[PDB]
RNA sequence: AAUUGAAGAGUUUGAUCAUGGCUCAGAUUGAACGCUGGCGGCAGGCCUAACACAUGCAAGUCGAACGGUAACAGGAAGAAGCUUGCUUCUUUGCUGACGAGUGGCGGACGGGUGAGUAAUGUCUGGGAAACUGCCUGAUGGAGGGGGAUAACUACUGGAAACGGUAGCUAAUACCGCAUAACGUCGCAAGACCAAAGAGGGGGACCUUCGGGCCUCUUGCCAUCGGAUGUGCCCAGAUGGGAUUAGCUAGUAGGUGGGGUAACGGCUCACCUAGGCGACGAUCCCUAGCUGGUCUGAGAGGAUGACCAGCCACACUGGAACUGAGACACGGUCCAGACUCCUACGGGAGGCAGCAGUGGGGAAUAUUGCACAAUGGGCGCAAGCCUGAUGCAGCCAUGCCGCGUGUAUGAAGAAGGCCUUCGGGUUGUAAAGUACUUUCAGCGGGGAGGAAGGGAGUAAAGUUAAUACCUUUGCUCAUUGACGUUACCCGCAGAAGAAGCACCGGCUAACUCCGUGCCAGCAGCCGCGGUAAUACGGAGGGUGCAAGCGUUAAUCGGAAUUACUGGGCGUAAAGCGCACGCAGGCGGUUUGUUAAGUCAGAUGUGAAAUCCCCGGGCUCAACCUGGGAACUGCAUCUGAUACUGGCAA
RNA sequence: GCCCGGAUAGCUCAGUCGGUAGAGCAGGGGAUUGAAAAUCCCCGUGUCCUUGGUUCGAUUCCGAGUCCGGGCACCA
């Protein structure tokens, strides 16, 4: 269910990267906590709407961070003072830029532990390093400091420092454009068996609006149907219209569990169309940065990641580039296993076997 | 629904003329008519008795446009009368509103009258009629929409139907753009070269 | 048992599929057909004639 | 109970009418004794269209029948006197 | 169940242990004629029916009984007091 | 005017005629699959798991029945701002109305499913031992009192559900009394039994100043009717198996009591020993029945979706109360299974109602709109409720209409294909050229489905009354989900719109290349062994058409269950033979009965569907008026040939 | 979305705890023949699913992805 959402805050979707131990799930309800007075959690500002991502920090579940981070307009790097810079954390860095995250907030956490400012700031500065070597601002990075537990626990001056990241989150942070005259598109991240209403898949609005009562259509691996947009719940809040931007669920015209799976799209009829052939830019990272050891060749099979998948496909080399060192700076083109809307243009990565080894961006359609 | 092809080729099968295009000439001749329906057809069919069954019932199914559907429900509709089935089913093939401003010669040809009638061209009682299987009752009038008279090609038309046989079974002014029609049409006064008799037996299996 | 009426096929030990009914003369005791276009009975490459049987999709170009 | 209502039979979007004598605990298309006539609201301005067996209808009505709001506007619509 | 309708249920037990108050009260006194046509006393049988004669007849004008109970009741045991006179 | 209606071919054999199976040509379907897919109208859309079910909704209503008014909106008294009536604001049931409660009515209809059921059911036709709220007709009565209780309060147990203790008050709720009739009991005399008051308005009169009183409307109590509904009874009909032959002990019947609205072994006590059974009881398996639908020349055979009548069921089994009516879908009580809440003592729930989800399956859809129309419930009424219904979404599932354009057009070309490389064919096809515009898309016009209802007002009955009530007209504003409607007009450009099976014979329509008893084809006979008219591809051609094929399925061809309308020497088929009960059939004469039969009539055979003749949607499908038919059953009145009964 | 087993020439499996892939059943290629059975003369058609690593060196070692079968969830 009940209670229709009121559409009168922009609502920009944000969520928290970092490593394992810094404070992760202890944060989530702090936030909401103070403001009151995958998995997600929201909170709403008198100013605006946020939405907030929680992707575990560990490397196994890559398939989760990816996902995560399709909903990433403001990275919350959260680290914790008695770690600093860890190689996940660098990765978050890494493949949150990999999917296009513009701007970064980074919480210094667990500072209640280490009273120190000197290394506290050094530990700042190992952050706002790790930014600069992967493009960011991180001189331009507002810092913020904080503890978790505390925080949580009730802590007056923690918990005003919470005000401190909701204001750069009000700043630093700025509400992004809706292509809202564009085509519609939304990345399927995730399928719910609702009981007594079907299936529902969740995703975040990247072009166009919605309404219920809309026919919709999935493109995909899988081949193209139809359907309908019947139903638009925010955890539990119905909503009689979203726009591009919004993280909302979106009730099928009853399908059944096993066809709509997470890796497809959910677009505007006949607008967008599915690509088997494409050409793209890479930028083979190194091993220490996080990419392989050992030069891959012609027919390798890794893995491409863009907005939500981690679809496997044949790496087609220029002839003559028979060996690919980590580092090097060259165009291949791409064929993909299944057939999948290529845009020219198009931010990806390259991965295989839980590690990042290129930096693909979309050159041309072949 | 219609043929809508190279529909000269039907009149190439049978070896008889059907008025399927007539048009400006009078008598065609650059058709090869009577030897080649198609690329073998330089053979010689065998005609058995069934397939003299067949080619004499398209054999007057291309004539009156309308299909096997069609055809077959107005044998039924024609099941359901006395007397006899073959004279009455004559009486029912006629009865199509294409057929009579055909005979009327408002239509040049027979195809050509079916697009008139459904483009909302002509008018009966008053009642413009865009259905082209239209049975028209014995005693009343029919006529052309005053916007849609006379744009070219109904002019072309009624000169052409000057040389035609014009039946005794319905009255044109050819004027005023307006043809009444009288009672059903006879057997005795109309074709009588094509064969019904065998459409009646080859329905009755 | 059922008969797999094509030229090339792709059904290995499980892959589901749809059986229609008719007897085949040629082989004793089976009286089955299986449908192709079905389940995971794919079509019949290299098909230009009686696509409405053998489960081939029309020619795109 | 017993009443002269009527029973809506006919095509969608071309509806028709037939007064009924049936028993009221009964649905609309239901079992009935008798239909007294009919009621084409949709008809024509032909020669006919409206047709009730106003006798048998005061037959009903003295055997104690309810005559319901639509007909009962409807027979007086249709003359009575005239 | 979720009714407004279900007043009929609570309406339904306080008529139900009422009629039960009636009807025991309408039969006992049929068990009292017997045990007088049992004695041989045809006049404290007679005098026995002259009592539930206004209340039988009281319970099947109120609508309880249908009537034809009230009448059998007291039909046959008007003629089976009289089989013993 | 109302059944003007019937086809065969292939295959045993060296060949033939037979017999006899097998198979195909047709039509249909609650269809499914594959391919394709433009619009529209009318229908249909969970056949399998009667499988489990999240959430919303699906039956409430009446203040013109009562105590009350917790709230909302006013009046009035009051009170505070302050522009002294502009506002703020505390009481008040005095009104409009109205949560919770008492009461009346509805909830037994409407709606869904087919699990169960082989006769307690259904259909047809008669019948008497019954009942029947609401509605209506006839004659009457409506006199006078009492005692509690819910809500509301005080307190209190429990998580909730859900109560408990002690007090307050009204009534169309309840319990007497009075009074009784053509009512009930009784041979009769006699005995016995009923209830309720409210609403509108008003002259005289009267105001313990509530009201009485007059009148109108409405409702109530008693009895005989009618109509409707319902219960019950007998006969006949209503599946398969005889590899089911004996079965039943409240079972067959009688007297008496009891019990039900009513007859009755319906149930008891005693007594008697019967009852059913080859014209099929019991038993076993399956299944809702019918009007009908499909097929068929008819007869028959199959079948029972949608519409309608009827019966049965409601998670499972069972019992009963309430009530006119159920022994009950959105009611109760108990046991059980499966879910669910839990503060772990104890409680909550039933989609086979609309949707919807999981699951099953080859397969069957939206958690839509409005109560405008019809029908139903309550109410005086206005209105209120209404997943009935009216419409919309979705789907080629089926039927029907329509479009994808028309005319002209010869270098009789390009390209494709065959070839005796001459040429033919594709092919007037296309292009070029000249016109038109349905349906789509865009923009404006625009029916009808609407009958009534509310306020005002006139006349006539009503009455003491110009008032009130009621009936019939007149007037104003109107009440529309579908709905960017049906239809109409305008605009632009051929612009947005065609595939599918087959092509040896049955059965309409051919050649070429390639693979060589391989790959594959197939409904049957069968093709393929290196020149395939049958495989695969190409072209051409054919059938049909937004449908075309395939498979399942019924009937037809099948006179291969033959009553209509077959057979039995050798093809399958005379018991080895005979006696003979029941049964079937019967010479000839008369009378007689009138049973069968026949003639006519009556009631009825529901409606719809189907057959005929007409009318209305641009036509059609479809809707629809009248008629006929419903080939049947029962009764009555006549006929007396033939059949059967009795007698000579 | 997670946890396992098979993915080994046409088919079923062995071989492994780093060392240049086997067997059985097949079937096929030739002479005789109208075509074969029968007889005889010769016989392995393999990316151990794929991509990659610890490498003098991976079927087998450790990783992933995809396919199939078998168990668990999760409930906008
Ligand atoms: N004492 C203290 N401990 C902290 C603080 N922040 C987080 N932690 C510890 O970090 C631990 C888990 O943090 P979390 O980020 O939820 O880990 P993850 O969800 O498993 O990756 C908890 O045990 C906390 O005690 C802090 O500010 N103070
Ligand atoms: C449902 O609430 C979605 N709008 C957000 C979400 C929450 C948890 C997991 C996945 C989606």
């Amino acid at each position: 269910s009940k209670e229709k959402f009121e559409r009168t805050k922009p609502h920009v979707n944000v969520g928290t990267i970092g490593h394992v131990d810094h404070g992760k799930t202890t944060l989530t309800a702090a936030i909401t906590t103070v403001l009151a007075k995958t998995s997600h959690v929201e909170y709403d500002t008198p100013t605006r709407h946020y939405a907030h991502v929680d992707c575990p920090g560990h490397a196994d579940y890559v398939k989760n961070m990816i996902t995560g981070a399709a909903q990433m307009d403001g990275a919350i790097l959260v680290v914790a003072a008695t770690d600093g810079p860890m190689p996940q954390t660098r990765e978050h860095i890494l493949l949150g830029r990999q999917v296009g995250v513009p701007y970064i907030i980074v919480f210094l956490n667990k500072c209640d532990m280490v009273d120190d400012e000197e290394l506290l700031e050094l530990v700042e500065m190992e952050v706002r390093e790790l930014l600069s070597q992967y493009d960011f601002p991180g001189d331009d990075t507002p810092i913020v400091r904080g503890s978790a537990l505390k925080a949580l626990e009730g802590d007056a001056e923690w918990e005003a420092k919470i005000l401190e990241l909701a204001g750069f989150l009000d700043s630093y942070i700025p509400e992004p454009e809706r292509a809202i005259d564009k085509p519609f598109l939304l990345p399927i991240e995730d399928v719910f068996s609702i009981s007594g209403r079907g299936t529902v898949v969740t995703g975040r609005v990247e072009r166009g609006i919605i309404k219920v009562g809309e026919e919709v259509e999935i493109v995909g691996i899988k081949e193209t149907q139809k359907s309908t947009c019947t139903g638009v719940e925010m955890f539990r809040k119905l909503l009689d219209e979203g726009r591009a931007g919004e993280n909302v669920g979106v009730l099928l015209r009853g399908i059944k569990r096993e066809e709509i799976e997470r890796g497809q799209v959910l677009a505007k009829p006949g607008t967008i169309k599915p690509h088997t052939k494409f050409e793209s830019e890479v930028y083979i990272l190194s091993k220490d940065e996080g990419g392989r050891h050992t030069p891959f060749f012609k027919g390798y099979r890794p893995q491409f990641y863009f907005r939500t998948t981690d679809v496997t496909g044949t790496i087609e080399l220029p002839e003559g580039v028979e060996m690919v060192m980590p580092g090097d700076n060259i165009k291949m083109v791409v064929t993909l296993i299944h057939p999948i809307a290529m845009d020219d243009g198009l931010r990806f990565a390259i991965r295989e076997g839980g590690r990042t080894v290129g930096a693909g961006v979309v050159a041309k359609v072949l | 629904a219609r043929y809508l092809g190279p529909k000269l080729k039907l009149s190439r099968r049978e070896g008889t003329d059907l008025f399927l295009k007539s048009g400006v000439r009078a008598i065609d001749t650059k058709c090869k008519i009577e030897q080649a329906p198609g690329q073998h057809g330089a053979r010689k069919p065998r005609l058995s008795d069934y397939g003299v069954q067949l080619r004499e019932k398209q054999k007057v199914r291309r004539i009156y446009g309308v299909l096997e559907r069609q055809f077959r429900n107005y044998y039924k509709e024609a099941a359901r009368l006395k007397g006899n089935t073959g004279e009455n089913l004559l009486a029912l093939l006629e009865g199509r509103l294409d057929n009579v401003v055909y005979r009327m010669g408002f239509g040049a040809t027979r195809a050509e009258a079916r697009q008139l009638v459904s483009h909302k061209a002509i008018m009966v009682n008053g009642r413009v009629v865009n259905i082209a299987s239209y049975q028209v009752s014995p005693n009343d009038v029919v006529s052309i929409r005053e916007k849609a008279k006379k744009q070219s090609r109904v002019k072309a038309a009624l000169e052409l139907a000057e040389q035609r046989e014009k039946p005794t079974w319905l009255e044109v002014d050819a004027g005023k753009m307006e043809g009444t029609f009288k009672r059903k049409p006879e057997r005795s006064d109309l074709s009588a070269d094509i064969n019904e008799h065998l459409i009646v037996e080859l329905y009755s299996k | 048992t059922s008969y797999i009426g094509g030229e090339g096929h792709n059904l290995q030990e499980h892959s589901v599929i749809l059986i229609r009914g008719g007897r085949v003369k040629d082989l004793p005791g089976v009286r089955y057909h299986t449908v192709r276009g079905a389940l995971d009975c794919s079509g019949v490459k290299d098909r230009k004639q009686a696509r409405s049987k053998y489960g081939v999709k029309r020619p795109k170009a | 109970m017993v009443t002269i209502r009527l029973a809506r039979h006919g095509a969608k979007k071309r509806p028709f009418y037939q007064v009924v004598v049936a028993d009221s605990r009964n649905a609309r298309n239901g079992r009935f004794i008798e239909r007294v006539g009919f009621f084409n609201p949709i008809a024509s301005e032909k020669e006919e269209g409206t047709r009730l067996d106003l006798d048998r209808i005061a037959h009903w009505v003295g055997q104690g029948a309810t005559i319901s709001d639509r007909v009962a506007a409807l027979i007086k619509e249709v003359n009575k006197a005239a | 169940n979720i009714k407004s309708a279900k007043k009929r249920a609570i309406q339904s037990e306080k008529a139900r242990k009422h009629n039960a108050s009636r009807r025991s009260m309408m039969r006992t006194f049929i068990k009292k004629v017997y045990a007088a046509i049992e004695a041989g006393d045809k006049a404290a049988a007679q005098k026995a029916f002259n009592e539930m004669q206004p209340i039988v007849d009281r319970q099947a004008a109120k609508g309880l009984i249908h009537k034809n109970k009230a009448a059998r009741h007291k039909a046959n045991l008007t003629a089976q007091i009289n089989k013993l006179a």
